[PDB]
Parts: structure tokens; sequence; C-alpha cells
DNA sequence: AAAACGACGGCCAGTGCCATAT
DNA sequence: GGTATGGCACTGGCCGTCGTTTT
């Protein structure tokens, strides 16, 4: 192919017939009439058609008549072992829990009759597997109980049966429970929140691709029968506006809801003592007997979770892709070196240093505003008059040489310990600084506090008086707080009120030049001044807290807000906080991560033979603890990895993602879908009419889109509306997404001036409509709205129809929105599936001894060796192609433009990072990532560049 | 133009020493000063204390050196540094005269190259060692010496000299990780200087290069006149080294892991003089309640404050009061406590003269005792940061004191 | 003598083997110390500062430049500072002179300036401003540590580092505080001597005839002094403020006479190499006193897992040395030596305690501790050492 | 010499804003 | 539009106990 209706460059010519085959297909309806009137109404038949270079490669050979079936072999060769081995558990039967629980060392197999023999490795393909944790000691696994088809099994801790002085905190796969298999082969695992259990396998951190696989019952019951974020608040607290019969066919949370709802039967008693969280090791080395008891019963409720939720799960999903997906998806591995150590230490340390040097400035402040109780004269300040200036009376109960002179001494301190032996008339509570106001005691640590520091430590941003300390002022008027209006400012106007010190300050101010604003509120009595709120984001009448939020950061520099007359550096202040909010949010869980360093003997050698290869280097890793279809969508949800940020000019730990570096002797190879959140709906829409691609407007812009002129619907649209294109996704996206004519009202109130009053009911026409279901903008309604209200609603490519808890029969009208994003969220599911089947597919066929590593909200990475980067690229890029063909397949049209057969480029790195051509720097560390820690630069690629250093080849020798 | 007061409370307190006319700001900068009094000299120790422990103490391949002040034998003519000479040969020169109109006025060139110089710079020395300090460690190349020292330098008799005391620190690391080191090394010397520093936003820093092409960074503080350099690195490498030990280059090889090579030589420098200077100048107040609130007062750290707390008397029986006061002066004093004998000077000076003096000097806490010591042991204590009078007793005086202190140096 | 080589060995005397001679050593012009030496002087020095100033009021810390510069006194032996620019740039274009060579060596001898030559001078350069600082009360003193420039017998220059105390006090009791004085320096100086009857003392007077002491150690070859005592009267103080005398006027007693100098001066580097010697003594071992000893307590590991017993000894290190505790990290490289060898050379650097730690202290918290006085070896609980090794310490300093 | 008690301290939990994520 | 999550400041209400008072 070279070009088709519509003037649009397709596949080129080798590649069609490799795939698809110019046979079978019809040149659309023969008619382009409706698709050609509409694109004239518009006005949007550009024709800025400049071909792309063609390249043509022989293919990998492909299996059955269509790709479809294709996909299917290989869905099915790879998903055989694992669905077979979960027969196993669905067939058999297993005897009661044995009488009482052994303590010894490692794994032991309890009998028909509770007789337990230890044994090395519980040796099955199959398990139904639970941990427990010590919290307080650290992160090593404590104990752990297994249910097999045949056999119950119970893995004890070393540290808890033996005792020891000190144990090592820097985590070993020694120190895991181990589930090795040495050389049927493909094990498989089945556990509730089975992430957190995958975490402490031994063997689960071993570079090369581990063949067993994990399954989690959380992951199914949201693909089945789960809930909306909408929906599972709802679902608990009445445990809708018209129906509720889906309030009966969905659980929540724990896994006894989930038995609960699924089987049923008895409730699931839970320990009130929580030993494992709460109480220290001591604890749980007496009551043994009673904590493993207890666990035994998550095990058996999960076995019988699973047992009436597999049929379902395969029923729904026919697809054996969805399966393949599923189980590949959850095998997430994340390489560390000791530079994450380093890491860690700089970013807390450089926080400590920024909180201390804020803390400090306001300690200043603190100590000089002490001073104004001489002579009551904080009662003529503006600012300091409404505190507690009060002491608190201390009470209790009712020439010449010398000689030797050895006696004076000793007799000097005799009389000083005998003054030191009237302590018996001080009381035992010992009073809090007396001597001090009242504001300044609330701040003071108590004498007895074990970390008690010196001076007022307790200050901090976002108090009622680090504002009031520092003399903040609005507009050239001090601010004022008041118990429920919120914080705001205090204009003069008309316990003593001094109106002349602010009429003072006004005045002073004034020289170097009735306000208007919030509601002058008469409620505050106040007779000399009158008190106006802070505007807020939001609309009037709701209360702002500290005036420190970043969106203050821009209005601050515009010269409104300023502490000169009291202080000054109001922009350094906000400044640091807007440096430290992300890592004080996300310390707890960064520090946290469970890092299993793997020592040198175990290492490949792979490792060890580079030059870069550090002698007191740590090689380690962190398994995500990811939980797979954790949202109705059926997307992986984990708040430490998957989600959207990374390095930032500004902010100090976003250099989060880039210390998952390749360990020496390996790269990461990864890649970035152009914009697939739009490319589905504007296929959609196309195949919706007619089989060609840009039947309509949208797929005409998203296709063989144009950054230089702006044609691409990002900068268009934020040529169109004047704002940044990196800031025009919430205008699609929202829009997309059926966020409605209330949102499009509300985001152009917030987001700037000029679109807010009656523009935002006025302006939203323009991107909405022109003179219900038809009309430019609405020619997608009669799509979606068609595939979401089927019986059965499904994904058109793959075929999971939407959880139970959204069918029409189950609910009628609510979850609309939520209804039609799913379509979407599942297309890219299914798109995320169908690369992970058909990479490993690919490295298996040609011998690439790479691994999937991580897919983080829509992205994908691989860890390759360096002697095959080149070829992870090819094989990344043309699976791609092959997706793409497949939705073009499944949506009933036989064509592919070649804008969209490729990446944009693919990353080959040392490292993880947003994009190459930039270096991560931070506050902490200002220094280049090249700098600070070696690093190369690294560079992205385009087909060509693969294929000419490849030679067109992909097997290992050319 | 307000640096004035800052410089006439430095002199009436003994931090300085001299005359208004001596003491400016030319001569602080280059060094030829008469010199710090007993404040200055105390605060100077404790900076010095500080930079040892943060620098040297802690660190487990850090180790002393001691290098002498001057540089003897033969050296080269370019130079044209101070030279030294003893006149016990010169005495000897004056009872005749030989060749004494062209040879030896040419005898200028053996005065350069047989006369040894003051020293310079702590670089020299330190290099001079490291041969013999590479059997501390057994060869493992990342490894330094630190030493604290007086060096003299010309200034513009024509030309004078001026002595500066600063601290240098010589860093052995391979050659790989060269920058790396100099990066860590910048960053923890700039947080050491921002530790104390009551405002650490006016200490700076900035890159630069050599003409030989080689990196170095330097840092500054802002005095009210402009931004004055305190510290400076160099990435040297190995052009000192080789050359001060040509031939069997074998012997400068070390360990770095499994490769024995030679190690690149990095170079800190700070000044401790300038330091004490720019902190001086940093603790003044130089914001209405500053126009209103008129107190001056030297907000030193707690941990670099020359004098700890102050302890007086009131009227009373004198014989009572001393003996207390005694007995509390030895008890501060054994637990490293410094304390300043007001006791002694004569009731002439009221109390709010008192504190006005001991707020210049920088004293952290003052401490007043009376008859009702004798009878409960209450006394006194006012703070120097809020100005504050708490009673209390005297048994846990010092170890709420010491509790302060490292309550205030460890975080 | 043997001691100078263990000195040597353990980086106690810097230089090469044929540099370090005793004649180097007590002139001044030895390469200089190791970093053994230079802790040892420090340590010295801190003890001295201790005992002398800060328990005394009366003694306050003053600063002196280690030169002078302008017009001069002739004759005398100090090191004058030939400027080597001007007759360099006269070099370059050298003048046709002949008689003024004698006149060019008189010039540079009367303006040209000249190094320190001992501490005395530089301190009664801050008499009168200093006198501020005590209401004009007469008794006082000043009290500085400094290194002091000297020739030796092409006359070649030595440095070594000497504490001087200088005390203004009236004629009245000039006498009486001289032998004060003296008592307490004797008593000082055997604070910390394993045989105190080595440090003596003589009785001398000056050419004019003014009364001093001196103190002498009885080293292996003969006595040599170390400090010396003077009493000055009030020549020199007149003589640096020539004619009005209200200036220098000091109140005892509501009345007004002009003090009496008493000059305190004690070399420190001889007087580390008398201890050096004092402690030296079938084992080689340098008995340092603990409140003089470098480095206390030698740390090491055993046989075991190298990564948990490094873990461990990392903290214990940190531990030790947050209080003060001066510790050398042999565990950073397995010596693979016999315990002998580790023993002779802890020994040889004098140090108070060795602590083993081995895989032991994993099981129940026990390391092994060995003593340096009486060669024992004791079994210990981890968290105690600590505590312990203070009050041994303290224990030391008290009796 | 016993046994009660009142004006003031730790401590859990509820209420209310703000940044992150989307 | 229409929510939930983690962090942190503020605040009433609870129980406690130590100096305090009777017997
Ligand atoms: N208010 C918002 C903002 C974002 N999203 C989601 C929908 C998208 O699936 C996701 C990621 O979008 P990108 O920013 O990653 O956009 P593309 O997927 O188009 O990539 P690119 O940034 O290359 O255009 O953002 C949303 O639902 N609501
Ligand atoms: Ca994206």
């Amino acid at each position: 192919l070279r070009h088709n209706p519509l003037d649009i460059q397709m596949l080129s010519r080798g590649l069609h017939e490799q795939i698809f085959g110019q046979g079978g297909e019809m040149p659309g309806e023969a008619a382009v009439r409706r698709s050609v009137e509409h694109l004239q109404k518009h006005g949007l038949w550009g024709q800025p058609a400049v071909p792309l270079p063609d390249v043509e490669l022989r293919l990998p050979p492909l299996y059955g008549d269509n790709l479809d079936q294709h996909f299917r072999l290989l869905a099915q060769k790879q998903s055989l072992p694992y669905l077979e081995a979960a027969n196993l558990l669905l067939q058999a039967q297993l005897p009661p829990k044995p009488p009482a629980w052994a303590w010894a060392e490692g794994w032991t197999r309890y009998g028909p009759e509770g007789e337990a023999v230890p044994v090395a490795i519980p040796e099955e393909r199959a398990l139904v597997f639970d941990v427990e944790v010590c919290l307080a000691e650290g992160t090593c696994p404590t104990l752990a109980v297994a249910i097999s088809p045949s056999a119950w099994y119970s893995w004890c801790s070393q540290r808890l049966v033996e005792e020891r002085y000190s144990w090592t905190s820097q985590l070993s796969p020694a120190d895991l429970i181990p589930l090795e298999v040495p050389t049927w082969q493909e094990q498989l695992v089945v556990g509730h929140n089975v992430s957190f259990d995958r975490a402490h396998i031994r063997e689960q951190y071993l570079i090369q691709g581990s063949r067993m696989r994990f399954l989690d019952t959380m992951s199914m019951h949201m693909a089945i029968s789960g809930l909306s974020s909408f929906q599972r608040s709802l679902w608990i607290a009445a445990k809708a506006i018209s129906s509720w019969d889906w309030l009966d066919i969905s659980s929540v949370n724990s896994l006894a809801e989930v038995h609960r709802l699924y089987v049923g039967g008895p409730p699931l008693e839970k320990e009130p003592r929580e030993l494992f969280v709460k109480g220290t090791m001591k604890d749980i080395r007496e009551n043994f007997q009673d904590l493993m008891q207890y666990c035994a019963q998550d095990v058996w409720a999960t076995h019988e979770v699973f047992q009436q939720q597999l049929p379902l799960f395969l029923e729904r999903c026919p697809h054996p892709v969805t399966l393949a997906g599923m189980l590949e998806m959850g095998v997430s591995y994340l390489p560390v070196n000791q530079n994450w150590e380093r890491y860690l230490a700089e970013a807390q340390g450089t926080y400590e240093e920024l909180q201390r040097e804020m803390k400090k400035s306001l300690m200043d402040l603190a100590n000089d505003a002490c001073q104004l109780l001489s002579g009551e004269r904080y009662k003529e300040d503006p600012w300091l008059w409404d505190l507690e200036w009060d002491l608190q009376e201390f009470k209790q109960k009712k020439p010449c040489s010398e000689e030797e002179e050895f006696q004076q001494d000793v007799m000097a301190r005799a009389c000083l310990q005998k003054l030191k032996g009237t302590t018996e008339l001080l009381p035992k509570r010992p009073q809090h600084l007396p001597g001090h106001p009242g504001w300044y005691r609330k701040l003071c640590p108590r004498l007895d506090d074990p970390a008690w520091t010196p001076g007022p430590s307790l200050l901090s941003l976002q108090m009622r008086v680090t504002p009031k300390l520092m003399a903040l002022t609005w507009d050239g008027f001090p601010l004022h707080y008041s118990e429920r209006h919120g914080w705001g400012y205090l204009v003069p106007g008309r316990v003593v009120c001094p109106y002349r010190a602010i009429e003072s300050l006004y005045r002073k101010h004034c020289l170097e030049q009735y306000h208007h604003g919030n509601g002058p509120y008469n409620d505050v009595d106040i007779p000399g001044c009158w008190f106006f709120k802070l505007p807020h984001k939001d609309g009037n009448s709701c209360n702002v807290g500290s005036p420190f939020a970043k969106d203050f950061l821009p209005k601050m520099e515009d010269g409104t807000l300023q502490a000169g007359p009291g202080g000054a550096s109001g922009p350094r202040a906000l400044e640091i906080n807007k440096m430290i909010s992300f890592w004080r949010n996300a310390h707890k869980r960064i520090s946290s991560q469970m890092v299993v360093w793997l020592p040198r003997s175990a290492l490949p050698r792979a490792v060890i033979r580079h030059p870069d290869y550090d002698e007191e280097g740590l090689y380690g890793a962190i398994l995500p603890q990811v939980v797979t279809a954790g949202t109705i969508t059926r997307r992986a949800v984990e708040p430490t990895w998957l989600t959207a940020s990374n390095a930032r000019p500004d902010r100090v730990g976003s250099e989060l993602k880039a210390m998952v570096q390749a360990p020496p002797g390996y790269t990461l190879v990864g890649a970035d879908v152009d914009s697939q959140e739009l490319w589905i709906a504007a296929v959609l829409g196309d195949a919706h009419f007619a089989g060609m691609h840009g039947c309509t407007a949208f797929g005409w812009m998203t296709l063989q889109g144009r950054k230089s002129r702006g044609t691409d619907l990002h900068s268009k649209t934020a040529t169109t509306v004047g704002i940044s294109r990196e800031h025009a996704k919430i205008f699609n996206y929202g829009r997309i997404y059926g966020a409605g004519q209330p949102f499009a009202e509300r985001l152009l109130m917030q987001f700037n001036h000029r679109l807010t009053q009656q523009e935002a009911a006025e302006k939203a026409q323009q991107m909405y409509a022109a003179t219900w279901k038809g009309g430019t903008e609405s020619e997608m309604f009669n799509k979606l709205e068609s595939i979401a209200t089927s019986d059965i609603p499904r994904t058109p490519v793959l075929g999971c129809c939407i959880s139970r808890a959204l069918e029409p029969s189950a609910v009628q009208e609510e979850f609309m929105t939520s209804r039609v994003n799913w379509v979407v969220q599942s297309s890219a599911v299914d798109y995320l599936h169908l690369m992970l089947v058909a990479m490993k597919w690919l490295f298996e066929e040609f011998a690439i001894d790479g691994r999937f590593c991580i897919s983080i909200h829509d992205e994908v990475r691989y860890l390759v060796r360096e002697e095959d980067r080149y070829r992870a690229a090819l094989a990344l890029q043309i699976t791609n192609l092959l997706t793409r063909c497949m939705f073009a397949y499944k949506l009933g049209l036989n064509d592919l433009p070649q804008s969209v057969a490729f990446f944009s480029a693919v990353d080959i790195d040392r490292c993880l990072r947003k994009e190459v051509t930039m270096d991560c720097k931070t506050p902490s560390n200002p220094t280049g990532m090249e700098r600070r820690y070696g690093i190369p630069q690294g560079e992205a690629l385009d087909i060509y560049q693969i294929i000419e250093l490849t030679k067109g080849s992909l097997e290992k020798r050319s | 133009e307000g640096s004035e007061a800052l410089l006439e409370i430095c002199q009436r307190r003994h931090f300085l020493s001299g005359s208004k006319q001596q003491l400016s700001r030319d001569s602080l900068l280059s060094g030829c000063h008469p010199g710090f009094g007993p404040l200055g000299v105390e605060l100077r120790k404790n900076l010095a204390a500080e930079w040892w422990t943060s620098v040297v103490v802690f660190r487990e391949q850090v180790f002393p050196v001691d290098a002498l002040h001057h540089k003897p034998g033969p050296l080269l003519p370019g130079d044209s540094a101070f030279r030294l000479v003893s006149a016990e040969t010169l005495r000897e020169i004056l009872q005749d005269k030989e060749l004494s109109k062209e040879q030896l006025v040419a005898f200028l060139e053996n005065v350069l190259k047989t006369s040894g110089k003051l020293r310079e710079n702590l670089l020299h020395g330190a290099l001079e060692h490291y041969v013999n300090c590479l059997d501390l460690v057994n060869k493992r190349l990342p490894y330094g010496l630190a030493q604290i020292g007086v060096c003299f330098h010309p200034v513009f008799g024509v030309k004078s000299i001026g002595e500066k005391t600063e601290a240098s620190l010589v860093w052995f690391t391979p050659p790989r990780t060269s920058n790396q080191w100099l990066d860590f090394w910048l960053r923890h010397r700039l947080q050491w200087w921002r530790k104390f520093a009551m405002s650490p936003s006016n200490f700076s820093s900035s890159d630069c290069q050599d003409e030989e092409g080689r990196k170095g960074n330097k840092l500054y503080y802002n005095f009210p006149w402009g931004k004055e350099l305190i510290e400076t690195l160099w990435n040297l490498g190995d052009h000192e080294l080789l050359h001060m030990y040509p031939g069997n280059v074998s012997k400068l090889h070390g360990r770095d892991g499994r490769k024995n090579v030679v190690p690149c030589v990095l170079s800190v420098n700070g000044d401790l003089d300038r330091g004490m200077l720019a902190y001086l100048y940093d603790s003044f107040q130089l914001f209405t309640r500053k126009k209103n609130l008129h107190r001056k007062v030297l907000k030193l750290h707690p941990c670099l404050a020359p004098i700890k707390v102050a302890l007086d008397v009131g009227r009373g029986p004198t014989l009572e009061l001393r003996q207390v006061c005694q007995g509390l002066f030895n008890e501060l004093l054994e637990n490293g406590i410094s304390v300043w004998p007001g006791y002694l000077e004569t009731m002439q000076s009221s109390l709010e003269q008192l504190y006005s003096k001991y707020d210049e000097m920088s004293i952290l806490f003052t401490v007043l005792v009376t008859e009702t010591t004798l009878e409960n042991g209450l006394i006194h204590l006012r703070s120097r940061d809020t100005t504050m009078k708490e009673m209390m007793h005297i048994s846990k005086l010092k170890d709420f004191l010491i509790k302060y202190i490292s309550s205030a140096k460890n975080v």
C-alpha cells in the first residue's frame, strides 16, 4: 500500500501483505459521500500530507489464518500450564487442620492426623499462601501457612525460634521464605493481596526470569464483581439514587466481605489484639498457637473464594490474552544499587536541612517577638495584641597568696551539696516555664520530652501564629484570623484594639502608592476595623487555611502579599514549602520499601565481569506491591510507583524513579504510546461509520498529526483556548471522559481569568456544539453510548464484560460516566496485555535475555542485557505495529496508517526517566544526574536506526 | 556604613584589639591587624574545634598532620618571596669589605637561593607526607590529611606581611571517582558553613576553572560590601604529586579495589579568620520591630559563643554568697561550661547595664544568686535569646545546661 | 636508643631514619611529628590549659603575631626577614654601587622586620589594654601557647612549641607568688609522671640579681631544662612605655603601684619527649598515662561473617566517638595477623584497651577486652563497655 | 498516724483544612 | 461534576494523681 481514500498514507508495500494480505476486503462500502460531506461542512479538509519514508522488514512468521488467531494461539500456549495447575486446586479436597502447630525451623508438612514432618520445600505445582510479618522488628517475615491440594504446610522463621542479641538490618535472600524448585516447572501461587506475600519469597529476586507466576483473589474480585471508587463508599455506608439491585453482588476491602459474598456462612473473626502490628516479638513468641490458628482461617477463606471465583473469570474473559496478561502483569521487578541508600540518605538530609532552616527562621521571629512584654508594649502592636500575655507565679509547698588550702574547695563543694540536699521541698511534677508568655509556652516542648530541643522547636508553618509572627499583609492591610470564618485580613476603619497602630501602618504604606473583595462581615465585632475573607480559588463563603499554600506563590510575586513591615523572605518560605511537600507526604512510604541485597556469590557472571562492577556496590531489587486490577477498570494500583510524577527542578524527592538503575552490564529499554487514550476513541468513532482510518474529523486530526503547524489535538486545543499545551490535557481528557458542561463551567471559573462569569456557560458551546446525538464533537456519543448500554457491556477488542456491579440489569442509570470511561480504560488494559504477551513471545523465540520491568501509567519498560539492547528496541517497535493492526482488525478495518505504525522513539537508558534528553536535577541533588552518580545521558532511536544497526535481522548472529 | 557600630562593639568587648584606625576593612581582610582580643581567641578556638570535630574526628580514614612554618633549603629564584636570615652572620659581615662594586650585588642571587621562606600554604607540607602516611591505612587510596595553622601572605616598608589562620584538608582519591568526591566534599563543606549561620542564604558557592583546565569550586560569604571568598576547592590531580617524587613512581601507587594506581590529589582550604569575621557580621541586627527594639546583641550560635553562662551575686551576707558562688563556679567548670565570674566585680553596675554588657558579649544565660538561694536554692536565670527570667533549683542547673548545649549541637 | 626506633615505626616522629637524631629533636630542627605525636602534644596542651587557665579567673587568653614590623633595636640574635622582592627588582637593574654594601646591610637591619623570639613581648604588648578587663585590679595574668623560632648553630632555624604565662603582681608579694606558681607547676609536671621523682627544680639568679627557678627532667643521658620561672621586676614594662607612668598604674588595696612581672615559660616539645621517655619502661610497651594517650582503645574483629561484624564494629565506633573516646579502626581490613603481633603493635602505640568482636557478640553480646597495664583478658557485655571506659578514665583523672 | 478530693497534666478521638493523583 | 487519602493543627472530653484537706 501507499495511499487510500482521503489520501492518508498507509502501511508499506511488503508489510501489509505480510500481516493482512490484499484479499478478503472491500473498498469500504464503495461510498465516501457522508465522510466527504462532513469533512467539508466542518471546513477541516486541509491537506498537509507529506509522506514519511517507508521501510521493508521480514516480519516474524505468524500463526493461523489472521492476526486474531495468532494472538489466541500464543495466549493459549502461554496460559495453558497455569490454568491446568489451577484446575488441580479446583478438583482436590484436603483433610482438616492439625490439632497443634509445630515449633521448628523452616517448612513442616502436616499429615492426615497432624503428624508433622519437616520438609525442605512444599514441592507442589499449586498453593494458597498467606504470610505474616512482625512489624515492630522490621520487614523479615515471621511465619506462614500454605494450603496444598493434599496437605497443610507451615513455615516458621529462624528469627522466631532462636534468640540472638541482634540481627542484620540489611535484608538478604537467605532471610526469606523459599519456594525454589530447581532442575511441572510452571508453578502457580494463589493468595489474597498476593503481592505482599510474593514480596517475601527467596528466589523472586533472581535476575533471570522466574517461571513461577502468581494470582490474586482481590484482582479477580475487582475484575468480576468489583466496585468503582464511587461505589465502594456507598456500599460500605449502606451496609445509586433509584436502583439498589447491585448492593448484593459486590464485596469490599477485607477478605471477610469477599468470603461473605461469594460463599457465605460463619463470619470471619478478627483478632482484637493484632499482635503482628502492635505487640512486640516476645508477645508473638508465646501466642504462637493462637496466632497461627487465626492465620489459617485466612488461607481457608481464600481457598473457598478462589473455588467460587475461577469459573466466573474464565467465563467473562473467554479470550486467553486476558489471562496471559494478568499472569505477566504482576511480575514487576525494579533493580536498585547502593545508590538507592545514598539517595535515601541525601533526600532525608536535604529535607531535614531545609525544614530546620525554615524552623530556625521562625524561631528567631518568636525570640524577637518575646521582648515586647516590657512596659506592656505588645498591646500597641497591630498583630500580637490578641494573644495571651500572662505569667504564672512560681509557687512551692507551704592582696595575699593562698596556702595549700585543700580545705577551702572541699568545704565549698560540701556546702554546695548541703544546699543541693533541699530537693524535698520541690513538687514532684515540675512546672513548665512559668516566666515565659503563654503563646511561647505552647511552643516549648516539655522538659521531660525524650527528644527535647532548645527553644520553641514546635513552631512550624500552617499555625495560627506563624503568619501572625511574620506580620503578613494583604494589599497593605495586616492579616486577621477568626474562629469560624478562617484566615483573612483586617482593614482600618471606624484586649484594647490598636486602631492607631493599624491606621498608621496603612498610612505608612499609602505614601508609596474603601476596599472591595470578600463581603465585609459585621459579625466579627471590631468597632474600628473591618474583616475581609482571603479569596480562595473556589467560591466565596468558604474558610481558608494557611496563606502559605502554593496557590499564593505567583500572587505574592505580584506584590500584594508581603512581609516587609515585620520581616521578609516570604517567597523563600513558600519556596521551601513547595520543595518539601512531596517528600513530607511520601517519606514514610518511600523509606519503607523492602530492599533485598543479593550477595556476590549468586549474581550472574555478566555483572561481575564488567569494568563498572563496584566491589563495594550492592546490587539488589525491589518488587512493587501492585494490586493488579485494583480498580473497577482493571488497572494496576500502587501509591508508590504507579503514578505520573517524575523528576522536577524544584521538588526534593522527585528523583525517585531515576534510582531504578540497570545493574552493570544491563540496560533499560522502554517506550510510551503516542496518546493511546485518544487513539482508542478516534479509531472507535472511525470504525463506527466506515472501514478506513480517518473516517471523521477526529481521526483525521489525530492521524498524521503535526506539532509544527500545531494541527495536533493538544496544540490545536491549546491555541484555541490560549493555555499551555502541557496544561491542556485536563481540558481534553475531562471533555473526552464525559465530564460535562458543569465541569467545563467550573474549571473555566477556576483555572484562570476571562473564562469565569457567563463565559463559563457560553464558551463551552464552542467546544461542544454548533448551530443530544450529533453535531461536531457529538459524533462519539453514537458509539460508546451504544456499547455501554447493551445487555452485556463488553470490550470491543478482547471480550470481557463489565463488572457485575455495573450490568444494565444491576444498575440501570447510575454510574453512566464511569460506565463509558470503562470502555476506553479497559481498551488500554487490553493493549497492555497484548503488548506484554507479544514481547514475551518474541523474547522466547529469538532468545533475548531481557524481561518485563514495569508498566507505569500506560508506559512500558524492560530490563535487557547490553549486548541485545538494539534487538529489544526492534522487538518493542514491531510489537506496537501488530497491536495496532489487531485493533484495526478487531474493529472491522483492514488498513493501518504509517503515522501510528510505530512509536515516536524507543528509549535505551541506564536508568528510569521520563525522557533520556533531560537531566534529573533536584534540591536533593543540584549536581547533574550525569555528575552526582556518574551515569551517561542515554538516547532514543527510531525504526530506521535500529533496522540499520540490526541489519534487519533479529537472530543473534548477523 | 552600619558596620561602624559593629566594629565599635567588637573593639569595646575585646573581640579585636588595637585602635579605630588600625581596625578597618582592608586590614582585617588582608590579615595585618594587631590581633584579636581574648573573646576573639575563644571564638576562634570554638570554630576550630567545631571544624575539627565535623571534619576529622568522625572519619575513620582522616589523620592529623603538622607542617613546619618555614621552607628551608635551596629555592627557585623566580618566586621573590620573603626570606629568612640569621644576623649573627650579618654582624660578621660588617667587619670588612670585599668585591663591593658589582659581584656582591649579584650576591643577591645567593641571597635568593640559600635562604628559606615562610610557609605560604599547608598544601606543600601535607603533600610532603603522602608517602609516609600510606602505612596508616595499608595503602587504601581514599584517605586524607587535615591541619589548622597560620600562613603568611605578602601585602601592599613598601610591602608587609599578613598572617592568616586556616584549615586545610588534602584528600587522596582514585582518579576515576575524583569529581564524585569533589561534589561530595563541596556539599558537605557548604552544609557545615550553613550549620551555625543564622542566615544560611548568605553563604553561596560557584564553579570555576584554572588556565590548565582543571575543575574547581569556591565558597563565598555576602558581607555588606560584597561577596568575599572564604573557602576554595581544587582538583589538583597529579601535577604536584608527580613533580615532587620523580623516578620510581611505583612508590606513589595505592590500592583502589583491586588496582594499584596513582591517586588524584584534591584540596580543600577554608580561612578561619575570615570565617570568624563572617560569623560576627552575621550575628548582628543591621521590620518596624527592629526600629523599636534597639537591643544590640551578637546572637552567636551556642556552640560557637566564647562565654556560655554569666554568674553574679545579689546583696546579702557576702561570705555565704561567696561560698555558694565558688562552689557553683567549680561545679560548672568541672563539666566543660565556661563561666564569667561577675560576682567579683562590685555592685557599682545596675541590672540593666549588666544585661546590656552581657548581651554585647554574647553570653547565653545569666544566673543570679541571693540569700533565697541559701534558704531554698532557687536562683534566677535570664536567657539571652528571650530576655526572660525564670526561677530554678540549683541541683539541676549543671544538667540542664549540659543538655541544652548537647541538644543544640546534635540538631 | 630503641625508643626512637619505636617512635619512628609507630608514627610518633615524622621524617626518615637518617634525619631523626637526639640533637635535632632537642634543638627544634627535626622534620616534624607524626599524627600520634601531634595528638599527644594536643592532649598535653589541653591538660596544661585545663590546669592553668580555666579554673583561675585571673588568667585570660591572648594572641600575639609571629612577627612585628617597624624600626628595630640593633644587637639581637633573632631572625630578620630580608626582602627578596627588593633585591630581585635590583637584580633586574643591578646598580654599580661601591661603598653602599655595608650601608645597605645597615638599612636592611634597620627597617626589615624579624620573626618571633618569645611570647613575653607579645603578652606585654597587651598589658595596658587587658588591664581594662579587670578594672585595673593589679594581680592577674595572661597565658598563651605558640610556636617560637630560634637560631641553631649557615645558622639554621628551629621551632619550639611553648606555653607561657605572664603574671602581673604587686612588688610586695612578688616572691611568694613566684614560689606559689613554682610549686603548682612542679606538681602538674608530676601529676602524669610514672616516676615523679625524675622531675626536679632548682634556684637561680639573673646577672643583675633577680631571683628565679628552673624545672628539669632527668633524661637517660642527663638533666634537661623544660620550664623557667623568672621574676623580672618592672624594667621591661617601663621601657616599653617610656616617660609617663600614670597609664601603667594598677590598683592593689586602693594603692597604685607598678606591677612586677613573673614569666613562666615551659616548652611542650621537650616535655612531650620527656613523657615519651618516662612512659617507656620483656614486652615493648609505652605505658602512657590514660589522660595523655592519643588513642584510647583499639577495635577489631575475629572470625565470622564480615558484613555483620563490620556493622557491629561501625556502630560501636560511632558510639565510642560520640562520647569523646578516640578509637583506632583496625576492623576496616582483616589483618590476617596472629593476636601476638596485633597485641605487640597496639602495645607499642600506647593503647589502653583492645576490643575484639565476633559472632558471639551477635549470639549473646559478649566482647573480648584486653588491658595494657595488667595484660589481662575479660569478657564483657557490649552495652556496658562505653560506661566502663568512661568511669575508668575518670578514675585515672581523679586519683 | 490513716483515708478522701480539686485544680491542673497525658492521651484518644473528632473536626477541619491542604497537597497529591486524575 | 463528585468524590476518597495522608498529614497535621485545634479542641472538647476522659482519667489520673499529687499536693491538699479531713479524721
Ligand atoms: N484530569 C485528568 C487528567 C488526566 N487523566 C488521564 C487520562 C490519560 O489516560 C492519562 C495520561 O495521560 P498523558 O498525560 O500521559 O497523555 P497521553 O496518554 O496522551 O500521552 P502524552 O503526554 O504523550 O500525550 O491522564 C484523566 O483521566 N483526568
Ligand atoms: Ca503517557
